[PDB]
């Protein structure tokens, strides 16, 4: 009499996240005819879990 | 419950550290980052004894 159990899980996860965040200026014709302002911003996080 | 030996250690463990973030309030990045960590802990032995 013989037998056997086999039980394999399998759990995976994921969370890939973004972020883009940017900003300008150009105020320029008058009393300044030339300035430029822009920030930029990008973030990331990928988080897998198995 | 006489005090048998008092004994203190100092170990390191990267612990864990899974926490969400708010960048403006509008939207939030998980930033996992496990952060080491020296903890101690005073043993204090009581040997017990009629």
């Amino acid at each position: 009499v013989q037998e056997d159990h086999v039980r394999s899980s399998f759990l995976l996860d994921n969370q890939n996240s973004q972020n883009t965040v940017t900003a300008s200026a150009g105020i320029a014709f008058l009393n300044i005819v030339n300035f430029k302002v822009e920030t930029d911003y990008i973030s990331q996080t990928s988080l897998t879990k198995d | 419950p006489v005090h048998l030996l008092s004994q203190t250690h100092e170990e390191g463990y990267s612990r864990l550290e899974c926490k969400k973030k708010c960048t403006l309030k509008i939207f939030c990045k998980t930033v996992c980052e496990d952060v080491f960590r020296v903890a101690k802990a005073e043993f204090r032995a009581y040997w017990c004894v009629a």
